[PDB]
RNA sequence: UUGGCGGAAAGGCCUUGGGUGCUUGCUGGCGAAUUGCAAUGUCAUUUUGCGUGGGGAUAAAUCAUUUGUAUACGACUUAGA
RNA sequence: CCUGAAAAUGGAUGGCGCUCAAGCGUGUUACCUAUACUCUACCGUCAGGGUUGAUAUGAUGCCCUGACGAGUAGGCAGGCGUGGAGGUCAGUGACGAAGCCUAGACCGUAAGGUCGGGUCGAACGGCCUCUAGUGCAGAUCUUGGUGGUAGUAGCAAAUAUU
RNA sequence: AUACUGCCAGCUGGGACUGAGGACUGCGACGUAAGUCAAGGAUGCUGGCAUAAUGGUUAUAUGCCGCCCGUCUUGAAACAC
RNA sequence: AAAUUGUUGAAAGGGAAGGGCAUUUGAUCAGACAUGGUGUUUUGUAUU
C-alpha cells in the first residue's frame, strides 16, 4: 500500500510493487518510462520484442555516452538500447499485475499502466581494489518498482461551473438597449 | 461598526530575505546582515536586495494592526476574552494552536456573545 | 457614419528614464499629430486609457483599461508625460493608447 | 500614424534614414524600405569601398562561420545599420527589427502602393552641392553582391508599368477636371469656395 | 535562380519511378498517376505550364535519368539529375 | 496563558472632527458655456452627439436636450467636463426651463437584494420633453442646416488635430 | 458572368453584361430616453477544437531481413509480395 | 587638412553611423535627469520643553517644538531566539503536547512571533526574574549521509574453445 | 513711441502632486450691530461595485539595472585562497 | 527533516541560472455586513 501519486480510481485499478529489486535504477526507469501509458498487452508485447532486439527503449535521461541505434528512429530520439534484466523485472511486475487485475475482476483488454515507478533502493556494498593501495566503492543501485494498471474510460470531465457573473448599471443598460434594438 | 482609522499604509510589505538564500540551500531565508568586507549587498551597490533600516518602520497609529484595524492578541481560554471584552472596535481575539477542538467552540461562543472578533473563526469546523 | 474615434490616437513610447535607469511610474506619450509643446499643452490634464484584451472575460468583458492622464510636456518636439493609475507593462513601449478629450476646456 | 510606411530608399543617406526608422521601428511604425541599391553614403566610392574591406577584415580568428556575417546587399547593409542603431538583443529590440523589411527594387506587394521620402535623409537637401557620394549598389557590386544586373532589368519593366499607370491616371484626372470645370461655378463650387474650399 | 514549375512525360519508366520511393516493392506504386491523368488530353495541364516556362523562366533545365537497367549493376534505381539546355531562346530549349 | 496584557490602554470614543474651514461657493462656468450653446458630448451612452445647452443646475452639471426629436438624447444632466462648446448657438426665449432641478432628476435607486440576474418613462417627463423640444424646434428651424447638424452626430477623423480644431 | 493583364515574393489589379440593397442629390413622417453626470462600455482576427452538409482521392515512412559504391555507432547506397 | 605615421587573433570617437556633420572654434536659448536642493507625509535618533487633579488609572505615562540620518575596524544601546532554574498564569494538552511538511493568512524595519491545513502521539508554553556547554555558510572544520561526473572509465597479460 | 532693465502687497487663465491634524482657544480679513470668511493642515455633491473588482502572495513575461560569497589586502568578479 | 531521487501536475527555456524596482498575465488568498436600532406593515405576543 500507500504507492506514488496516482490520479485514477483503485475501484477499476490494479497494482503490482516489487523492492530491493537487484537491477540497475537508471535502466529500469528507461523501460518503465517507455512502457508507461500504454495498453497492457500491447505493452507485453513491446518487452518481448525489447528482449528480441526487434525494438528498443529509447534512453532519454539516463543515456549520457551511450550509443545510437536505428531502433531509436520510432521514438524520434537517437539513444536507445534494450535492457534484458530491468525489461525481465518490469515484465514479470507486468504479469503479476494483470494477474491481480484478473482476480479483482478487470476487463484485462482494456488494461493499461496508468502508473509505473522506480526509484532507488538502498544500495547493496562491494570493494574495488585500486592502484597504489586504495579501496573504492562497488555499489549496485537497486530498484523499488511499482506500478498501476487501470481500465481505460472515456472523457471524466464535464459539467463546468456555475460561474456566476457581475455586470455594472452601465452593462446591464447596454445588454438591455442591444436586446431591444436585435429582432 | 469600527473607528475610522488613518490609512495603514505598508512601507515594505516585500520580505527581506537573507542574501545568496535563493544560490543555497544551507542558507536560510530569515534575514542576516552581510558583513563582508567586499559584499556588494553590505555596499549598497544599485540592482542589489533591499536591507531593513529604521525608515521602513510603520506610522505608531497603524502599527501592529491588522488589515481590520483590531491589533490581533492569542487567546487561549474564556478568561482572556474577559481583558479583550469592551475593546471590540481596536482588538481582535485569536486562538491559540493548541486549542482542543470543544474548548475552541466555547471560546468561539463566549466571542460571538462579546461581539469580540476572532482571527480564525474556521479551524477545525466544517462547511 | 463610418469613423467614430471621440479620443486622439498615441503610443507608449517608454517610462520616464535617465540613461541607465527608468521610473516606470511615470510613462511617455507621443500624440500623433503634435511635434511642439504649445501644440501638447492643449492635451495637458487630459485622461488617457490603455485597452488591451485578455482572453478570459472578468466582468462581462474581455477587454481591460488601464486609466491615467497627460500631466506635463516632455522635452521639445511634443511628447508629453503621463501617469497610470497602474504603471504600464513595458511590453507596451509602442502600443497605441487613447487621449480622450475630457475634462475639456472648449 | 499609418499601418505600413513604404520608403522609397533613393536619393536617401544610409545613416540618417537608418537613424530615423530605427527611431520610427522602436515607436512602433512599420517601416518597408524599398529601392535600397539606390541609397546613397556621404564620400567617395573608394573611401567607402576601403571603409567596407575594413569591415570584411574582421572575423572570429577559430573559426570564420562564428564571425561577423558581412552580408552584400545594399538592403542587408542597410539592415546592418539599423540593427546597429536598434538596441537588438532585447525582446523590445527584436520586435521592433521585426517591424522592419528591406528590398532591392520594388517588388510586387510594394510596387502598387505609395512610397513616401524622409527628407531630413535625402542627399540632395542634406548633403553639400558638389561633395562626393556613394551609391549602395555600386558599392555592393563592387564588393559581392551578384544581382545588380537582374534587379536593374526587373526595375525597368516596373518603371514601364508604372509609366503606362500613371499616363492612364493622368488622362482621366484630365477628364474629370474638364467635367469638373464644366459643371462648376455653380452655387455649390461659390459656397464651397466663400467657406474656404 | 527559382523554379518556376516542372513539367513532366506521360508515362515514366518503373527505372526513374523506383526514384521516388524508398520501399517500392512494399507499395502500390502510385507515382505519377494523377500527373498521367492531367495527361492524354491537349493542353489542360501541359501545354500551358510549358507556356508558362516560355513566357518567364530564364533558364530551362531537363530532367534526365540513367539506363541502368542496361548498365549491369545490382541498382535498378534509375539516377536522375538535371542537365542545362544552354542554346537558341527559351522557347527553343523548352520545345527541344 | 498565551497572551498576558497590554501594558497601557488608550481611548476608545470616536473622535469628533476639527471645524473644517471649507466653504462651498458657486462654480464659474468657462465662457464659452452659455444657455443656448449647441455642445458636442465626449462620453457617455451619447458620446459624440450634438445637443443644445438649456440651463446650469444647481449641482453643477448642465441641462441639456437633442432635442429628443432629432437626434434621440432627451432632457439629460451632463458634466461640462465632458462636452465641447461650440461657436454656434441658438436662442433658448421661448423655453421655461426653471422647472428642471436636482429634485427633478429623482432616481428612486435600486435595491441592494434587487441583483439583476435575469430581471418605463414617466408621462409627466414625456410631456415636459415634448412641450421643451417642441418651443426649441420652433427656433432651430429658421437658421438653415442645423437640425441636419444636430442630428449627425460628432467624430474625429484621420488627420483632425484638437488643438488646432475651432469647435 | 465575360474578356483580360501581373512571376521579383505574381496571390493582386482592371473589365462586359445581369440580380439585388442603400443612396445624405433634394424634401417628409415615425423611433431613440432609464447605460440615470463619465467608466474601452465590448463592433477586427493566415488561431485551434468539437459539430452539421456540398463535394472530392483512397499512401507511405521506419524497424526487422539484405547490399557494400558506405560505415566507430548512427548515417549512406542497394535489393526484397 | 595632408606627409612625416611601422606589429603582430578580428576591433573599436562605447556601437551604429555621421561630411553647409551627428567633425572642429565660438555664441544663444530650449530641453533631459542624481540617493543633491526646495516643499510635504511617515520612521527613528537627538535636543528643547509642557503636563498634579478628582472617579476610570500607569508621570519607567500623555503631549508640543525643532534639527538631523553615509559608514569598514571598533565602542555602546535597545531588542529577537535556545537549553536549564525560582515565581506566576488554580496556563495549553490523548476531544491530540512536542516535532515535522505546507510559492496559505497576519504582525514586526528585522532578529522573529502568531495562526490555518496535513502528519504525529505525550508532553509543552506565555509573563517577571535567575543561569549558560546559548544562535553558524565557510575554518583543505568534525562525524554521518548524498550528488553531478555516470550507466561513464572500464571488466583487453598467462594461445581456446566447440 | 518702442526696445531693453527693474518693480507691482497688477489682472486673467491651463496642468500636476499632496490633504498631515481631528471639539473650541490663535493671528487676522470683510462687514454696520450681529455674523461670515480662502484666517493655527479637505470639504461638498455624484456614480459604479460591495466582489477577487482594489489589494496581497506567487510563477512568468517585459523595460532598465544586477560579476561569487567569505578572507588577507593600498587594491578582488579576479588568471589570489 | 535535509541533501539526493522517481512519478504526477503547473510553468519557463536562441551560449548559464538565480536577483532588485515596476506593471501586466495566470493561479491562489485575507480583510466591511446583517451589529444598539429612532422605522415598528410582526413568529415560538420583550423571543427579530
Amino acid at each position: 500500500a500507500r504507492y506514488g501519486a496516482t490520479s485514477t480510481n483503485p475501484a477499476k485499478s490494479a497494482s503490482a510493487r516489487g523492492s530491493y529489486l537487484r537491477v540497475s535504477f537508471k535502466n529500469t526507469r528507461e523501460t518503465a518510462q517507455a512502457i508507461n501509458g500504454w495498453e497492457l498487452t500491447k505493452a507485453q508485447k513491446y518487452l518481448e520484442q525489447v528482449l528480441d532486439h526487434q525494438r528498443a527503449i529509447p534512453f532519454r535521461r539516463f543515456n549520457s555516452s551511450i550509443g545510437r541505434t536505428a531502433q531509436g528512429k520510432e521514438f524520434g530520439v537517437t539513444k536507445a538500447r534494450w535492457p534484458a534484466k530491468s525489461v525481465k523485472f518490469v515484465q514479470g511486475l507486468l504479469q503479476n499485475a494483470a494477474a491481480n487485475a484478473e482476480a479483482k475482476g478487470l476487463d484485462a483488454t482494456k488494461l493499461y499502466v496508468s502508473h509505473i515507478q522506480v526509484n532507488q533502493a538502498p544500495k547493496q556494498r562491494r570493494r574495488t581494489y585500486r592502484a597504489h593501495g586504495r579501496i573504492n566503492k562497488y555499489e549496485s543501485s537497486p530498484s523499488h518498482i511499482e506500478l498501476v494498471v487501470t481500465e481505460k474510460e472515456e472523457a471524466v470531465a464535464k459539467a463546468a461551473e456555475k460561474k456566476v457573473v457581475r455586470l455594472t448599471s452601465r452593462q446591464r443598460g447596454r445588454i438591455a438597449a442591444q436586446k431591444r434594438i436585435a429582432a | 461598526a469600527s473607528l475610522p482609522h488613518p490609512k495603514i499604509v505598508k512601507k515594505h510589505t516585500k520580505k527581506f530575505k537573507r542574501h545568496h538564500s535563493d544560490r543555497y540551500h544551507r542558507v536560510a531565508e530569515n534575514w542576516r546582515k552581510q558583513k563582508g568586507i567586499d559584499s556588494v549587498v553590505r555596499r549598497r551597490f544599485r540592482g542589489n536586495i533591499s536591507q531593513p533600516k529604521i525608515g521602513y518602520g510603520s506610522n505608531k497609529k497603524t502599527k501592529f494592526l491588522s488589515p481590520s484595524g483590531h491589533k490581533t492578541f492569542l487567546v487561549a481560554n474564556v478568561k482572556d476574552l474577559e481583558t479583550l471584552t469592551m475593546h471590540t472596535k481596536t482588538y481582535a481575539a485569536e486562538i491559540a494552536h493548541n486549542i482542543s477542538a470543544k474548548n475552541r467552540v466555547v471560546i468561539l461562543a463566549r466571542a460571538k456573545a462579546l461581539g469580540i472578533k476572532v482571527t480564525n473563526p474556521k479551524g477545525r469546523l466544517a462547511l | 457614419a463610418e469613423s467614430h474615434r471621440l479620443y486622439v490616437k498615441g503610443k507608449h513610447l517608454s517610462y520616464q528614464r535617465s540613461k541607465r535607469v527608468n521610473n516606470p511610474n511615470v510613462s511617455l506619450i507621443k500624440i500623433e499629430g503634435v511635434a511642439t509643446p504649445q501644440d501638447a499643452q492643449f492635451y495637458l490634464g487630459k485622461r488617457i486609457a490603455y485597452v488591451y484584451r485578455a482572453s478570459k472575460e472578468v466582468r462581462g468583458s474581455k477587454i481591460r483599461v488601464m486609466w491615467g492622464k497627460v500631466t506635463r510636456t516632455h522635452g521639445n518636439s511634443g511628447v508629453v508625460r503621463a501617469t497610470f493609475r497602474n504603471n504600464l507593462p513595458a511590453k507596451t513601449f509602442g502600443a497605441s493608447v487613447r487621449i480622450f478629450l475630457y475634462p475639456s476646456n472648449i | 500614424v499609418e499601418p505600413v510606411v513604404v520608403i522609397d530608399g533613393k536619393g536617401h543617406l544610409v545613416g540618417r534614414l537608418a537613424s530615423v526608422v530605427a527611431k520610427q521601428l522602436l515607436n512602433g511604425q512599420k517601416i518597408v524600405v524599398v529601392r535600397a541599391e539606390e541609397l546613397n553614403i556621404s564620400g567617395e566610392f573608394f573611401r567607402n569601398k576601403l571603409k567596407y574591406h575594413d569591415f570584411l577584415r574582421k572575423a572570429t580568428a577559430f573559426n570564420k562561420t562564428r564571425g561577423p556575417f558581412h552580408f552584400r546587399a545594399p538592403s542587408r547593409i542597410f539592415y546592418k545599420a539599423l540593427r546597429g542603431m536598434v538596441s537588438h538583443k532585447t525582446a523590445r529590440g527584436k520586435a521592433a527589427l521585426e517591424r522592419l523589411k528591406v528590398f532591392e527594387g520594388i517588388p510586387p506587394p510594394y510596387d502598387k502602393k505609395k512610397r513616401v521620402v524622409v527628407p531630413q535623409a535625402l542627399r540632395v537637401l542634406r548633403l553639400k552641392p558638389g561633395r562626393k557620394y556613394t551609391t549602395l549598389g555600386k558599392l555592393s557590386t563592387s564588393v559581392g553582391w551578384k544581382y545588380e544586373d537582374v534587379v536593374a532589368k526587373l526595375e525597368a519593366k516596373r518603371k514601364v508599368s508604372s509609366a503606362e499607370y500613371y499616363a492612364k491616371k493622368r488622362a482621366f484626372t484630365k477628364k474629370v477636371a474638364s467635367a469638373n470645370a464644366t459643371a462648376a461655378e455653380s452655387d455649390v463650387a461659390k459656397q464651397l469656395a466663400a467657406l474656404g474650399y | 535562380l527559382r523554379s518556376l514549375t516542372t513539367v513532366w512525360a506521360e508515362h515514366l519508366s518503373d527505372e526513374v519511378k523506383r526514384r521516388f520511393y524508398k520501399n517500392w516493392y512494399k507499395s502500390k506504386k502510385k507515382a505519377f498517376t494523377k500527373y498521367s491523368a492531367k495527361y492524354a488530353q491537349d493542353g489542360a495541364g501541359i501545354e500551358r505550364e510549358l507556356a508558362r516556362i516560355k513566357k518567364y523562366a530564364s533558364v530551362v533545365r531537363v530532367l534526365v535519368h540513367t539506363q541502368i537497367r542496361k548498365t549491369p549493376l545490382a541498382q535498378k534505381k534509375a539516377h536522375l539529375a538535371e542537365i542545362q539546355l544552354n542554346g537558341g531562346s527559351i522557347s527553343e530549349k523548352v520545345d527541344w | 496563558t498565551a497572551q498576558q496584557a497590554p501594558k497601557w490602554y488608550p481611548s476608545e470614543d470616536v473622535a469628533a472632527p476639527k471645524k473644517t474651514r471649507k466653504a462651498v461657493r458657486p462654480q464659474k462656468l468657462r465662457a464659452s458655456l452659455v444657455p443656448g450653446t449647441v455642445l458636442i458630448l465626449l462620453a457617455g451612452r451619447f458620446r459624440g452627439k450634438r445637443v443644445v445647452y438649456l440651463k446650469h443646475l444647481e449641482d453643477n452639471t448642465l441641462l441639456v436636450t437633442g432635442p429628443f426629436k432629432v437626434n434621440g438624447v432627451p432632457l439629460r444632466r451632463v458634466n461640462a467636463r465632458y462636452v465641447i462648446a461650440t461657436s454656434t448657438k441658438v436662442s433658448v426665449e421661448g423655453v421655461n426651463v426653471e422647472k428642471f432641478n436636482v429634485e427633478y432628476f429623482a432616481k428612486e435607486k435600486l435595491t441592494k437584494k434587487e441583483k439583476k440576474e435575469a430581471n418605463e418613462i414617466k408621462t409627466e417627463r414625456v410631456e415636459d420633453q415634448k412641450v421643451v423640444d417642441k418651443a426649441l424646434l420652433a427656433e432651430i428651424k429658421k437658421t438653415p442646416l442645423l437640425k441636419q447638424y444636430l442630428s449627425a452626430s460628432f467624430s474625429l477623423k484621420n488627420g483632425d488635430k484638437p488643438h488646432l480644431l475651432k469647435f
